[PDB]
């Protein structure tokens, strides 16, 4: 079975470099032409390069032209992509695929990608490792529908993705609903978690949100507590 | 030159004959063959049909292709619900000497009931106000179809400012989710009597109204 895996950089500063590898398995590499294909997030597939079976020649996409380099080691069984001069447009997931043909693409014939493989992400950004300012989003007294309450944590202004927001050292589940991040103008992200709980419960229990932003190494615990407004929630149980 | 224009969407009730065209040029599809790829968004694609018309064995007999000169088409003849993926066409442009990919088509299967947004709106956190900032957060849950419009108002008036809304995603609630983050001054925020996140989904608009003096 054809097994294609890439293994290459993630976040870099615009003007820096990466080197994507891609090792193959299941087939005789040195017989097939290989492609590199990227895909910026929520856009289509974009082709980046092709290299012949024997690497005698190799083509690039206008964009990538002259910055990027498709290299191939028929020996170790690996396809490379040397990305110099990384621009913020370079962002996205980089795939390596196989040309199912006779090892080039021409005016006679071009099979194109038959098997692809997984993808490895790269983010070029002018934007540096910033730790989450976690501000607790506190529950109101204002009575919603009768669908009880919902309280949360705003995990604001970080970099890069991802962040890990568990509830009550992870005792608390599936009330929980942590949204996808917005990528803000800043070049910095923000997520939110909302644990939707019975209005009843609000004030008997101790909801504490445990946020973890590995790349800053930022472990922040935050109590999410009701407004002194709520007497019906804040006052002692009569 | 990435002229392989495909129509961005394709609808269809279960069982019907849904085609996706893709018009290119003489220099790519006019020259070389077209292939069809199937991508579940962001994620590892797959060879759905090659050399104009042919299937990889393992592709269901229900899919067929066809060139015609300077353009070419994919037809799904038995539209199952699994057919909801992205469809890319592609062809080696002998002029540029490049593999030119399509602009993509997202096939939507028309049976599922309109689920309404479950809008829940939070004010700026008092701590966040101590750090000299004001972030209103609007959250939009369990909706379908995945097309929402979020609009921000204050008192009676539209707000366009610091309004950073996410695009609708995919929870495997099998329905869609979104957010929108209004960004104020602590000073702006208390200037008004009431902020509202109204969000309009298939004619219906749903508000959620918040006010600076809760307690008071």
């Amino acid at each position: 079975e054809v097994q294609l895996v890439q293994s290459g950089g993630g976040v870099v500063q615009p003007g820096r470099s990466l080197r994507l590898s891609c090792s193959s398995s299941g087939f005789i590499f040195s017989s097939y032409a290989m492609y590199w294909v990227r895909q910026a997030p929520g856009k289509g597939l974009e082709w980046v390069a092709i290299i012949w079976d024997d690497g005698s020649d190799q083509h690039y996409a206008d964009s990538v032209k002259g910055r990027f380099t498709i290299s191939r080691n028929d020996s170790k069984n690996t396809l490379f992509l040397q990305m110099d001069s990384l621009r913020p447009e370079d962002t996205g997931v980089y795939f390596c695929a196989r040309d199912g043909g006779h090892g080039f693409c021409s005016s006679a014939s071009c099979f194109g990608p038959d098997y692809w493989g997984q993808g490895t992400p790269v983010t070029v950004s002018s934007a540096s490792t910033k730790g989450p300012s976690v501000f607790p989003l506190a529950p109101s007294s204002k009575s919603t529908s009768g669908g009880t309450a919902a309280l949360g944590c705003l995990v604001k202004d970080y970099f890069p993705q991802p962040v890990t927001v568990s509830w009550n050292s992870g005792a608390l589940t599936s009330g929980v609903h942590t949204f996808p991040a917005v990528l803000q103008s800043s070049g910095l992200y923000s997520l939110s978690s909302v644990v939707t709980v019975p209005s009843s419960s609000l004030g008997t229990q101790t909801y504490i949100c445990n946020v973890n932003h590995k790349p800053s190494n930022t472990k922040v615990d935050k109590r999410v507590e009701p407004k002194s407004c709520d007497k019906t929630h804040t006052c002692p149980p009569c | 030159q990435s002229v392989l224009t495909q129509p961005p969407s394709a609808s269809g009730t279960p069982g019907q004959r849904v085609t996706i065209s893709c018009s290119g040029t003489s220099s790519n599809i006019g020259s070389s063959t077209v292939n069809w790829y199937q991508q579940l968004p962001g994620m590892a694609p797959k060879l759905l049909i090659y050399r104009d018309a042919m299937r990889p064995s393992g592709v269901p007999d229900r899919f067929s292709g066809s060139k015609s000169g300077a353009s070419a088409s994919l037809a799904i003849g038995g539209l199952q619900s699994e057919d909801e993926t992205d469809y890319y066409c592609a062809a080696w442009d002998v002029s540029l000497n490049a593999y030119v990919f399509g602009t993509g088509t997202k096939v939507t299967v028309l049976g599922q009931p309109k689920a309404n947004p479950t809008v829940t709106l939070f004010p700026p956190s008092s701590e966040e106000l101590q750090a000299n900032k004001a972030t209103l957060v609007c959250l939009i849950s369990d909706f379908y179809p995945g097309a929402v419009t979020v609009a921000w108002k204050a008192d009676g008036s539209p707000v366009k400012a610091g309004v950073e809304t996410t695009k609708p995603s995919k929870q495997s609630n099998n329905k869609y989710a979104a957010s929108s983050y209004l960004s104020l001054t602590p000073e702006q925020w208390k200037s008004h009597r009431s902020y509202s996140c109204q969000v309009t989904h298939e004619g219906s608009t749903v508000e959620k109204t918040v006010a600076p003096t809760e307690c008071s």
